[PDB]
C-alpha cells in the first residue's frame, strides 16, 4: 500500500494522470456513501411474509 | 385433549409464528380470533380445543407462552398482524439477552423471570380438563434458550411431575455454524436436558437447506421456509389427536413405543411429499412411493446417515387418503430391503397411525397441494455420531480454556464443565453398549 | 429469412390451466410478415412455445380484449407490451357499445347484419341482460328501455364513437354510448350479465343452435339468425363464448360412433361462437322439428342437391364445416341450455 | 488468499467418513470389536 | 438499551459531528431537531440514541469535552451543531500543549469532576443503560490524557456495563507531532487495563481507501470522518432495527474476545466503489464478502496476511438469504484455512438485520481480531525506546510532575501485550 | 456459451471497434448499453450472453479487454462514442510503445503490464459458467503485437490450460509494406504462435484491398472497410453459438474437424456475397453460385493461390435462408471439379453448418442487403508459400545483420534469430511431407 507521489500541474482536459476520475468527480460533486435517494425503506421480513391470508 | 406449547428465544418464537399461522388456517380461525358467520352452522364441533379456548363471546385464544429475554422479537409479534389473537399476558419479554452465555441465562437473569413463567403456566393448567403434555420449542445453541429452558424444565418437572414433556430442538449443524461458543452451550444444555425430557427431536438447518435445494427449486431459502416445514411436521404429529382415523395415536403412545431405556430418548425425523407445484402434476404419489421416500437420508430433516447404524423403533404417521392394506404392503417391502436393519432385540419394529385429514395448503407456501402424506419419527443408534463431533469440538476448545473466564465470571463453577463432559461421555458409552450384538454368546 | 429484427406485435396474455386450477400469464409475439408465433413466461422468463408457423391466423384477429384458439386451448389478449404495437394496432381498436330494446328483437338478425357487414363493426361480446330497476338506473341504461331484455354488444373499429352515432341515425331503436364512462358502465353490465345470464331452464320445448367460426368469418351470422327467426321462433338468450377442446368433447360425446369425421368436427367448434336459444309462444309448434327442417341435411352437397334453400346449402363448405350445429332429439334442449347457461 | 471462482462457492456435501472431527469415533469402533471378543 | 457517547478533543469532536449527522439522517431528524421521517420503523427505536424534549424535539446523548473552546465554537457553528444541548459543552481556558501529563494531572483533575457530573446525569436518566462509546485520538494531548482519565472514572462508577472505544493512532509515516510516542504509549497502557473493546484506525488507511478505491482527486478530512461515521453507525444497527438474527455489543464481545487482554480489533466496511464504476456492478453477497476480506478495505496499516485470525464478526444489513451468508463464511474458512487459528472450530459470527443504510440495498460491517495488530505496538515501542534512552523531551513531563517509573511501567505493559499476541500467533495444538 | 475477446495493439483494437459496433447492432444494444425504450417489453432472450453480461439494472457490458502500450488508441476509445459501453477497468494502457521491437515488448515493457492484464482476464473468467475459448486479435508485423501477444499467450496457456485459443492475425503483405523491420518481428512472433494456438487465421491487407476494388466499387479504400469485413467474418463464425439453426457448430468442433495433426493449424478464410447494391439487383444469389464463389481465388482475404496445393479440410458456414438439400447439391458439384483437389487420405472433406440469422447491414456500410451468405475456413498446403517468402526476406536482411544491434541492445541474444528461422524451416518441411501421396510412398 503506497501513496501517490506525483504533482499534476495541468487541469482535467489534458490527458495526463487522473483525467477520467477528475472529470467524473467534477461532474457529480460531493462524496456520500448513499447511491440513490428518495426511496422508501423496505419492510421487515415478518411484516412482508405473515400478512392477512386470503379467505 | 389439551396440549400447551412453550416457545423459548428467537428460533422458538419464529417457529411459533409459522406453527400458529398453520393451526389457524387449518381450523379456520381468523387472525383476530373469530370465525366467519357461516362457519358456525353445521355439526357441533370442538377439535380446535386442543389448541384454542373460547371465552363464550366466540373469540379463540391459544394455549401457549412465548418466552424471550430480548424484546425485539416479541415486540415484532405484538406489533404484527396477529396482535389481537394473543393475550398480552402471554407475550413475556425481559430487558436484555443472555449474550450466548448459558451461565447468564441460568444463574443471573433467568432466576428473576422464571417465576412469571411458572405463574402463567399455572394459570393455563388450571383452565384444562384433559391436559396430555407439554410441547417445547427451543434452540440449544444460544444462551437464553439453553439456560432458561433448562431452569424452566427443572421447575416444571418438580411441580407437575409425571406429565410428559416433548421437545423440538435445533442443534448446531455439523459444518454450517453461526456462533463460536455453540459447543459449550450445547453440552451444558444437553446435561440438564438428559434428566428432564421424555423424547427429544433433533433438527439441523443444513438438512432443511439440502431438502429445499433438492426437492423444491429454491436457490435462496430463508428461515420462513424452514419454519413452515417444521410447522407442517408438528401439525402432522398432532393431527392424530384432532381428526378421525382408522388407527389413532395418543401422545403417550409415542413415548411408550419409541423409548426402550430411559436415557435413549433422542429420535430422528423425516417428511415425505416435499414437492413443488410444477413437479406434482406429472407423477402419481402412491403410498409405496412416499414410504420408500421417507427412508432415504436425502429426505431427512437431521444431518445424519442411518446406514451407519441400526433402527430400534419407528413410528409412521399417515394422514389423508390411505388404506391400511397399502400401509401393510409398504412396510413389508421396507422390511424386505437389505439396507434397512433393525437391532436383533427389536423384532416387531413398527407402529402405525392413519388419519383422514389431508395436509393444509398455506397461501404463501412453496409446497404443492397433495392428497396424502406420511411423517416419521424414529430412534436409531446413528444419532451417537451427532454427539461425538460436538464433544470433540468441546475438547479442542477446552484444552486451552479458550473462553472459560466469561462463564466463571458470570457465576458458574469450573467443575460444571467436567461434570457435563463426563455425563456426555457416559451417554456415548450407553449408545455404544446398546448397539452391541447379542448373538455369539457361546 | 427467420430474422430476429423482423416486425412483430407483442401482448400480455392469460390462459387458465384446468389441470392445476391456476391462472398463467405469458407474453405473445406475432410476426405478421410470415405468420409465426412465440410465447414466453412472465414470471421466470422461460420459453413456452418455440417460433412455429400457424396458417389459420391473420393480422385482423389480434386485437385487445379478444380471444384466440391455439392448439386446442383458449388464450386471452388483454394488454399492449410495447409502444410499437400501440402505434400499429391503434386507430383500429377503439371500443364502443351498442344496446338494443324490446321492440326490435323480432328484427335482431337484420340489426346484427347492419352492425357487422355494412357498418364495419367487428365485435366479440354479445349478451342478453335483465336487470332490476334500481341496478339499471345505477348502471345507466336509457330510461325508455327499462323493464325489458337488452342486448349489449362491445364493438371495435376505426373511429368507433362517430360511426356508432351514424349507426344510431341510420336505423332507429338502437342506442349507443356517447362517452367513455358510458362505455365503461356498459362493459360492467355485460360482465355482470356474464356472471349470471338469463334464459329459460327445464323447458322440454326448446332448442339451442351454435354458429361455427368459419360462418362468422364470412359475415353471415346475422342472416342465419334472421332466417331462424323468420321460420316462427322467438329468440330467448344470446351469448358469445370461447369453448375449448374438452368442452367440445363433453358436448359431443353421444355422437362418438355416428359421424364419420368426428375429430374434424371437433376441431370446427374451436374459436368464437354464438349461442342461440329458441322457444315458441304457441303450444302447437315443435321447435326441434322446425329448427332441423330449416337447418337441413348435415352434408352440404346433399343439402345443395335436395334442399337448396337450407342454411347448410347456403353456407356450408364440407361435412366438418357445415356452419351450424343444432339439437337433434326432443330431450336435448334442457341439457344444452344447462351446459351453455348455468353458471 | 483467494476466494476462488463463483461456480465453486456452493455447499459441499457432508461425508462423515472424511469428517476430521469423527476419526476417534471410528478408531473406537475398531477397538470395540476386539474388546467385545475378549 | 441506551448508549451514551463521549467525544473528546479535536479529532473526537470532528468525527462526532459527522456521526451525529449520519445518525440524524437515517432517522430523519432535521438540524432543528424535528422528526420528519416516513416510516414507523424509524420512530420505534429513536430512544436508543436520542432523548425526547418537549413538543417534538430530540436531543443527542453526548458529552463534549475539550481544553480550548476553538473546536467547540467550530462545531456549534456547523450545520447540525444546534441539535446539541448547550449544557453538554465543557471547556477550559488553556490548551493541552500536546502533553499527556498536563491533560491527565493538571487541567484534567480540575475539569474532570464537572464531566463526571454530566455523565452521571446522562446515565441515570436512561431506563436501561447500555455501554459507553468514546471517540478520541491517542497521539494528541487532551484526548489521550483526559479521555483515559474519564474512562478510568467511568469504569470505577459503572463496572458492570460495556466500555467501547474508537481511537485514532499515529501513522508510522505521517506523523503530525514530534512527541507522539509518549502520549501513545501512556494511553495504550491505560486502555489495555480499562477498556472492554478498542477499535484502531490509521489515517493512512483512509487515504489509501480514498485514492485506490474511491479514486478521489482531492480528499479532505470530511471524507475520512464520513467513512469513520459510517462504520461507527453500522455496528449498532442490530441494536436498533429488527432482523432475522439479532445481535448486541455484549454478544459481539463474548464471541470476539477469547481472553480478556485480547480486545483490540480491526475494522472494515464493504460497499466502497467509485462513482464511475458503480454503474458496472450490482450488489450481491459474494461481492460484499470478497471486498470484506480484501486488505485494501481494512483500516489499519498492518496486513492480515502476516498474521492469523483468532475471531471475526460480520453484521449484514438488508433483505437477503441466510444460506448465502453461511455458505460464504464456510467457503472462506475452508479455502484459506491456514490463516485461521486451528483450535477454534468456527471463527466467524454472522448477524442479519432487515434495514439497510439509506441509499444502499445491502451493507456489511466487519470486525476482526487479528494478531497483526502487534506490529503497530512494536513500532511505537521502538520509537519510544529511541526517545527515552536520551531523555529527549522528558523535562516537560517531569516538570508537570510525572515520576519516571510510569514510563518504564507503560513500556513493560505494552511489551507484554505484544508478547501475548505473539505467543498466540505461534501457538500449536501439540 | 461465453467467449472472451482480447485486443492487442493498434490493428487489433481498431478491428475491435468494428467488431463491437457490429455485435451491438446485431443484438440491438444501444451505444449507451441499454435496449431501446420503445422495445423494452419486460422479457427478452439469452442470445446476447455470448458477448454481453447484464448488471441487473439492464445495462449491457461486453466481455472484452483492450490492451495497448501506447495510450492514443485507447484514449480515443475512452473519449469516443462508445465511452459508456466498456467498463473503464477493461481499457488498459501503458506509457510508451514497443517501437517496432519485439524484444522491447517482450523483455523490457510488457513484463510490467502483463500481470494487470492477467488479473483482468481472471476477473472476467470468474464471472462465467460456460467459457469455451479465447478470441485474440493482433498483428505480428509490429513490436507490441508480436512481443506482448506472445508473452500473454504463454501466460494464458499456462494458467488456463485446455481452454481453446483462436487467433485472427494480420501478416505482412507480399508487396504492400509499412515498416522495414517487419520480417524479423513476424518470424520471431510465428515461433511463439506455433506452440500456443489451436487455430490461426491468416489475413493480408493487399487481398482485402483487391476485394474491395474489384467486387465493391471503391476506388480509394481505407482501414475502416477492412475492419468491417473482418467483423463480418467473426460474426459469421460466432453465429453458430448465438442463434437457432438446423446444424450448429460449437467451437470445439472446429478444432476436431479442421486440424489433422497438431502442428497443421493455419487456415485460410473467405466470404462469398461481398457485393454492391447496384450489382445485387441485377443478379440472383442462389446457394450454388456463392458456393462456387468461395472457391475462386478472387474471394479470399489472404494472398495465396490454392491451385498450388491440396485441400485437407473445409468448414462451410451458411447463414440465412438456406435448405440442407441445396447445400448437399452444391458440395456434390464442388467435388466433381478438376481444379479443386483433396489429399487422398481425406475422403470426407467437408463440414457444414446452417444458421437462420442473415448477415447484418451497418448504417454507413458499403455492402448490399442479401438474403444469404457463406463463409469458409479451410486448411491447405498452399500456405507454405506464404512462409517461404517471409523467410527469403529474412535471409536477405540477416546475411548483413542489417538492424540486429537494436534487438541485442534491448536484451536479446543473436542466437534467437537462428532458432526461429529453423523452426519456420521445419514448418515448411512439415507442409511438404504431409502433402505427399501414399500411392507413391506405397
Ligand atoms: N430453523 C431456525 N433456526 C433458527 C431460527 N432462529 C435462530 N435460529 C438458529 O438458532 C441459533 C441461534 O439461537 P438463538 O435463538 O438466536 O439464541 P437465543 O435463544 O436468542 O439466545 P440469546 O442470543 O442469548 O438471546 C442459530 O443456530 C440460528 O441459526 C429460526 O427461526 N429457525
Ligand atoms: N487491416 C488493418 N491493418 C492495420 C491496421 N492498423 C495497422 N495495420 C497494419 O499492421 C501493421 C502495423 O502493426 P501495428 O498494429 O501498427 O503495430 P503495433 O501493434 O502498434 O506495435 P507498436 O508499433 O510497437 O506499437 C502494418 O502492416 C499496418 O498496415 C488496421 O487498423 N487495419
Ligand atoms: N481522521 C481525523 N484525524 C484528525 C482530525 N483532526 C485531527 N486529527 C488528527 O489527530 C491528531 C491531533 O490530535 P488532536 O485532536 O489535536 O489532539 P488534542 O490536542 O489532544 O485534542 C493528528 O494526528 C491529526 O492529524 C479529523 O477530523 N479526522
Ligand atoms: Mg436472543
Ligand atoms: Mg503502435
Amino acid at each position: 500500500r503506497v501513496l501517490p507521489c506525483f504533482d499534476n500541474h495541468y487541469n482535467s482536459g489534458v490527458l495526463v494522470d487522473n483525467w477520467f476520475d477528475a472529470r467524473i468527480n467534477e461532474a457529480h460533486g460531493k462524496f456520500t456513501i448513499a447511491v440513490d435517494g428518495q426511496s422508501p425503506l423496505p419492510s421487515s421480513v415478518y411484516k412482508a411474509d405473515y400478512s392477512t391470508p386470503c379467505v | 385433549r389439551e396440549a400447551i406449547c412453550i416457545h423459548i428465544g428467537q428460533a422458538g418464537c419464529q417457529v411459533g409464528n409459522a406453527c400458529w399461522e398453520l393451526f389457524c388456517l387449518e381450523h379456520g380461525i381468523q387472525p383476530d380470533g373469530a370465525m366467519p358467520s357461516d362457519k358456525t352452522i353445521g355439526v357441533e364441533d370442538d377439535a380446535f380445543n386442543t389448541f384454542f379456548s373460547e371465552t363464550g363471546a366466540g373469540k379463540h385464544v391459544p394455549r401457549a407462552v412465548f418466552l424471550d429475554l430480548e424484546p425485539t422479537v416479541v415486540d415484532e409479534v405484538r406489533t404484527g398482524t396477529y396482535r389481537q389473537l394473543f393475550h398480552p399476558e402471554q407475550l413475556i419479554s425481559g430487558k436484555e439477552d443472555a449474550a450466548n452465555n448459558y451461565a447468564r441465562g441460568h444463574y443471573t437473569i433467568g432466576k428473576e423471570i422464571v417465576d412469571l413463567c411458572l405463574d402463567r403456566i399455572r394459570k393455563l393448567a388450571d383452565n384444562c380438563t384433559g391436559l396430555q403434555g407439554f410441547l417445547v420449542y427451543h434452540a440449544v445453541g444460544g444462551g437464553t434458550g439453553s439456560g432458561l429452558g433448562a431452569l424452566l424444565l427443572e421447575r416444571l418437572s418438580v411441580d407437575y411431575g409425571k406429565k410428559s414433556k416433548l421437545g423440538y430442538t435445533v442443534y448446531p449443524s455439523p459444518q454450517v455454524s453461526t456462533a463460536v461458543v455453540e459447543p459449550y452451550n450445547s453440552v451444558l444444555s444437553t446435561h440438564s436436558l438428559l434428566e428432564h425430557t421424555d423424547v427429544a427431536a433433533m433438527l439441523d438447518n443444513e438438512a432443511i437447506y439440502d431438502l429445499t435445494r433438492r426437492n423444491l427449486d429454491i436457490e435462496r431459502p430463508t428461515y420462513t421456509n424452514l419454519n413452515r416445514l417444521i410447522g407442517q411436521v408438528v401439525s402432522s404429529l398432532t393431527a392424530s389427536l384432532r381428526f378421525d382415523g382408522a388407527l389413532n395415536v395418543d401422545l403417550t403412545e409415542f413415548q411408550t413405543n419409541l423409548v426402550p431405556y430411559p436415557r435413549i430418548h433422542f429420535v430422528l425425523t423425516s417428511y415425505a411429499p416435499v414437492i413443488s407445484a410444477e413437479k406434482a402434476y406429472h407423477e402419481q404419489l402412491s403410498v409405496s412411493e412416499i414410504s420408500n421416500a421417507v427412508f432415504e437420508p436425502a429426505s431427512m430433516m437431521t444431518k445424519c446417515d442411518p446406514r451407519h447404524g441400526k433402527y430400534m423403533a419407528c413410528c409412521l404417521m399417515y394422514r389423508g387418503d390411505v388404506v391400511p392394506k397399502d400401509v401393510n404392503a409398504a412396510v413389508a417391502t421396507i422390511k424386505t430391503k437389505r439396507t434397512i436393519q433393525f437391532v436383533d432385540w427389536s423384532p416387531t419394529g413398527f407402529k402405525c397411525g392413519i388419519n383422514y385429514q389431508p395436509p393444509t395448503v398455506v397461501p404463501g407456501g412453496d409446497l404443492a397441494k397433495v392428497q396424502r402424506a406420511v411423517c416419521m419419527i424414529a430412534n436409531s443408534t446413528a444419532i451417537a455420531e451427532v454427539f461425538a463431533r460436538i464433544d470433540h469440538k468441546f475438547d479442542l476448545m477446552y484444552s486451552k480454556r479458550a473462553f472459560v473466564h466469561w462463564y466463571v465470571g458470570e457465576g458458574m463453577e469450573e467443575g460444571e464443565f467436567s461434570e457435563a463432559r463426563e455425563d456426555l461421555a457416559a451417554l456415548e458409552k450407553d449408545y455404544e453398549e446398546v448397539g452391541a450384538e447379542s448373538a455369539d454368546m457361546d | 429469412a427467420r430474422s430476429l429484427q423482423d416486425p412483430r406485435l407483442s401482448f400480455y396474455c392469460e390462459q387458465y390451466d384446468h389441470i392445476a386450477h391456476r391462472m398463467n400469464h405469458y407474453v405473445l409475439q406475432f410476426y405478421f410478415e410470415d405468420r409465426t408465433v412465440e410465447i414466453r413466461e412472465v414470471t421466470k422468463n422461460r420459453l413456452h412455445l418455440k417460433r412455429a408457423h400457424f396458417p389459420h391466423l391473420n393480422r385482423d384477429d389480434f386485437k385487445v380484449g379478444s380471444s384466440l384458439s391455439l392448439l386446442g386451448g383458449v388464450i386471452k389478449l388483454t394488454a399492449y407490451a410495447d409502444e410499437v404495437t400501440r402505434e400499429l394496432c391503434g386507430e383500429r381498436g377503439e371500443v364502443t357499445a351498442v344496446m338494443f330494446g324490446e321492440q326490435l328483437l323480432p328484427q335482431l338478425g337484420r340489426c346484427l347484419a347492419v352492425l357487422t357487414e355494412e357498418c364495419g363493426f367487428v365485435a366479440l361480446e354479445m349478451q342478453m341482460a335483465w336487470l332490476p330497476v334500481e341496478t339499471a338506473a345505477a348502471y345507466g341504461v336509457p330510461p325508455d328501455l327499462v323493464e325489458g331484455r337488452i342486448v349489449v354488444v362491445k364493438c371495435a373499429n376505426t373511429n368507433a364513437l362517430q360511426r356508432g352515432i351514424d349507426f344510431m341515425a341510420r336505423m332507429p331503436g338502437a342506442r349507443a354510448a356517447e362517452s367513455v364512462e358510458e362505455v365503461g358502465r356498459w362493459e360492467q353490465i355485460v360482465e355482470k350479465a356474464k356472471e349470471q345470464p338469463v334464459a329459460i331452464l327445464g323447458d322440454p320445448n326448446s332448442t339451442v343452435v351454435i354458429i361455427k367460426p368459419h360462418a362468422l368469418q364470412k359475415l353471415a351470422g346475422g342472416v342465419i339468425v334472421q332466417q331462424l327467426i323468420d321460420a316462427g321462433l322467438e329468440i330467448s338468450g344470446i351469448s358469445l363464448t370461447n369453448m375449448t377442446s374438452q368442452q367440445a368433447n363433453e358436448l359431443l360425446k353421444p355422437y362418438k360412433g355416428v359421424l364419420p369425421d368426428f375429430p374434424d368436427t371437433m376441431r370446427s367448434l374451436m374459436g368464437t361462437v354464438w349461442v342461440l336459444q329458441f322457444v315458441s309462444l304457441d303450444e302447437g309448434v315443435d321447435v326441434v322439428s322446425v329448427a332441423r327442417e330449416v337447418c337441413g341435411p348435415f352434408d352440404p352437397v346433399i343439402a345443395k342437391e335436395l334442399r337448396p334453400t337450407s342454411i347448410r346449402a347456403r353456407f356450408g363448405v364440407d361435412r366438418a364445416h357445415n356452419a351450424v350445429h343444432c339439437c337433434d332429439l326432443h330431450e336435448e334442449g334442457p341439457l344444452y341450455s344447462n351446459f351453455f347457461f348455468r353458471p | 488468499f483467494t476466494l476462488g471462482p463463483l461456480q465453486d462457492q456452493s455447499l459441499p456435501p457432508y461425508n462423515d467418513l472424511e469428517d476430521p472431527y469423527l476419526a476417534p469415533y471410528w478408531a473406537r469402533r475398531e477397538m470395540l470389536i476386539r474388546e467385545t471378543a475378549e | 438499551r441506551e448508549i451514551v457517547c463521549v467525544q473528546a478533543g479535536q479529532c473526537g469532536n470532528q468525527i462526532g459531528s459527522k456521526f451525529w449527522e449520519v445518525i440524524s439522517d437515517e432517522h430523519g431528524v432535521d438540524p432543528t431537531g424535528t422528526y420528519q421521517g416516513d416510516s414507523d420503523l424509524q420512530l420505534e427505536r429513536i430512544n436508543v440514541y436520542f432523548d425526547e424534549a418537549t413538543g417534538g424535539r430530540y436531543v443527542p446523548r453526548s458529552v463534549l469535552i475539550d481544553l480550548e473552546p476553538g473546536t467547540m465554537d467550530s462545531v456549534r457553528a456547523g450545520p447540525y451543531g444546534q441539535i446539541f444541548r448547550p449544557d453538554n459543552f465543557i471547556f477550559g481556558q488553556s490548551g493541552a500543549g500536546n502533553n499527556w501529563a498536563k491533560g491527565h494531572y493538571t487541567e484534567g483533575a480540575e475539569l474532570i469532576d464537572s464531566v463526571l457530573d454530566v455523565c452521571c446525569k446522562e446515565a441515570e436518566s436512561c431506563d436501561c443503560l447500555q455501554g459507553f462509546q468514546i471517540c478520541h485520538s491517542l497521539g494528541g494531548g487532551t484526548g489521550s490524557g483526559m479521555g483515559t482519565l474519564l474512562i478510568s472514572k467511568l469504569r470505577e462508577q459503572y463496572p458492570d456495563r460495556i466500555m467501547m472505544t474508537f481511537s485514532i493512532i499515529p501513522s508510522p509515516k505521517v506523523s503530525d507531532t514530534v512527541v507522539e510516542p509518549y502520549n501513545t504509549t501512556l494511553s495504550v497502557h491505560q486502555l489495555v487495563e480499562n477498556s472492554d473493546e478498542s477499535m484502531c484506525i490509521d489515517n493512512e488507511a483512509l487515504y489509501d481507501i480514498c485514492f485506490r478505491t474511491l479514486k478521489l482527486t482531492t480528499p479532505t478530512f470530511g471524507d475520512l470522518n464520513h467513512l469513520v461515521s459510517a462504520v461507527v453507525s453500522g455496528v449498532t444497527c442490530c441494536l436498533r432495527f429488527p432482523g432475522q438474527l439479532n445481535s448486541d455489543l455484549r454478544k459481539l464481545a463474548v464471541n470476539l474476545v477469547p481472553f480478556p487482554r485480547l480486545h483490540f480489533f480491526m475494522m472494515g466496511f464493504a460497499p466502497l466503489t467509485s462513482r464511475g464504476s458503480q454503474q458496472y456492478r450490482g450488489l450481491s453477497v459474494p461481492e460484499l464478502t470478497q471486498q470484506m476480506f480484501d486488505a485494501k478495505n481494512m483500516m489499519q496499516a498492518a496486513d492480515p496476511r502476516h498474521g492469523r485470525y483468532l475471531t471475526a464478526s460480520a453484521l449484514f444489513r438488508g433483505r437477503m438469504s441466510t444460506k448465502e451468508v453461511d455458505e460464504q463464511m464456510l467457503n472462506v474458512q475452508n479455502k484459506n484455512s491456514s490463516y485461521f487459528i486451528e483450535w477454534i472450530p468456527n471463527n466467524i459470527k454472522s448477524s442479519v438485520c432487515d434495514i439497510p443504510p439509506k441509499g444502499l440495498k445491502m451493507a456489511v460491517t466487519f470486525i476482526g481480531n487479528n494478531t497483526c495488530i502487534q506490529e503497530m505496538f512494536r513500532r511505537v515501542g521502538e520509537q519510544f525506546t529511541l526517545m527515552f534512552r536520551r531523555k529527549a523531551f522528558l523535562h516537560w513531563y517531569t516538570g508537570e510532575g510525572m515520576d519516571e517509573m510510569e514510563f518504564t511501567e507503560a513500556e513493560s505493559n505494552m511489551n507484554d501485550l505484544v508478547s501475548e499476541y505473539q505467543q498466540y500467533q505461534d501457538a500449536t495444538i501439540e
